[PDB]
């Protein structure tokens, strides 16, 4: 179908880059982001989108997609997961559901005693 | 679903703003790039507008409705200039250059680059 | 302090995944609420001190069944798909803990 | 100030744990030769703790059935529904998994404490 990848940053202040190529002779695409359902048009050939790690703010770029998350993950307590999903509806074909995921390292802060003690 | 003059004002200003950002970026990092790679980035600007036209239209419709009066072409010139200024395309320029992923310049890219900004096709959702 | 947990994914849709978690905390710290966001609804769980376990089904009588969301395509890999749920733990103090519980299923056929 | 009448809770818990335990006995007749005494006790604990962990969603299901009765419930309704929970859940997914992965939890005093109480007294949280 589409040849796509997501390129995750090493810093929450640098957005992730989603890059997709449609090589074919896509009715619509919608990305389920923490700031809303963001519509994307998949033109033939190269397509790009930024995905922001930090929270939705007033003066962000119009049309920005903010990740859901952060999420804790098993077997690594020092990293968090950010994710969105996208649905592609094709002409007469079945829909495609994409998982767009990026891992970001935690700040390695020393733990502190539980307040209730 | 938008009058053609308003659409044109938007596209002209969005592409102009993207291009000015690319100019500022090229004055710094452009020396290493071939001519065709630079052309590929100009295409990246126009294609970015195409890909994101529908969500930009969500934003534009929100602003126009907030005007509380019948809009005129000047409103779309202003809002399109705002989009053209605000999008941080440098994240893409930096990534594509650093990772050696600037797309190979292909005929459809040249076709889009040769168009007047006013004539770049967009799809309303 | 937090929970120490893992998910044990099967490579087969007929075996549900196993969620296993242990809470080692002072008795004054409690998980007041826990909810798992499944494709068939939000399933409440009580995360007791010590050992806790839960099943997560790939496909759907019995109370509390939790079915993964998915399958989702993943980039550059045509032989696996993603199944996922998320969970929220609300504590007796401090910010909530949100978990991503993910399992990759070999894709039929590749 | 009760979420559920105590009698209904007791009926439910007794039947749930009884069903889980019957499943565990059946499983142990096959695989019990391989397990130490403390591992077997740990699996009995696993039954009671599973009821504790999932009590709130059990109550969602129970409340639905009780509401479908269309009348004031009696203890027998909860006895029956608790027996249904006890029968329908296949704990062997956990027994098999824990045995095969050598993940049976180390037997600790709080587990012994839960195992020594009568099923009717195993504490549960409704929220
Ligand atoms: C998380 O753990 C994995 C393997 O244990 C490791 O490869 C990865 O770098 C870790 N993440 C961070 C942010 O340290
Ligand atoms: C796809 O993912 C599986 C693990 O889920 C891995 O073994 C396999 O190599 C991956 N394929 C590619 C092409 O990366
Ligand atoms: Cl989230």
């Amino acid at each position: 179908g589409i040849d796509w990848d997501v390129f995750c940053s090493q810093n929450e202040n640098i957005p992730a880059k989603f890059i997709s190529r449609l090589v074919a002779p896509v009715e619509k695409m919608d990305v389920d982001c923490s700031n809303g359902l963001v519509p994307i048009t998949h033109e033939h050939g190269f397509n790009m989108m930024l995905i922001q790690y930090t929270r939705n703010k007033l003066l962000d770029s119009p049309g920005m997609c903010v990740f859901w998350g952060p999420y804790s993950v098993p077997k690594n307590d020092t990293v968090v997961l950010y994710t969105v999903t996208a649905r592609l509806k094709w002409s007469e074909g079945p829909p495609t559901d994409l998982s767009i995921q990026c891992y970001m390292p935690k700040s390695p802060d020393a733990p502190k005693p539980e307040a209730c003690l | 679903f938008l009058n053609k003059a308003f659409e044109v004002a938007l596209k002209v200003q969005i592409i102009a703003g993207f291009d000015r950002g690319l100019v500022k970026w090229l004055r710094v990092h452009g020396r290493t790039l071939s001519t065709v790679q630079k052309k590929a980035l100009y295409f990246v600007n126009r294609r970015y507008m195409q890909t994101h036209w529908a969500n930009y239209m969500l934003w534009i419709n929100k602003k126009i409705d907030a005007l509380g009066r019948t809009p005129v072409v000047g409103d779309y010139t202003r809002l399109g200039a705002e989009i053209g200024r605000r999008i941080d395309m440098a994240y893409f320029y930096d990534f594509l250059k650093d990772k050696n992923m600037i797309p190979k310049y292909l005929p459809y890219m040249e076709e889009i680059n040769r168009m007047r900004p006013a004539d770049v096709p967009v799809k309303y959702m």
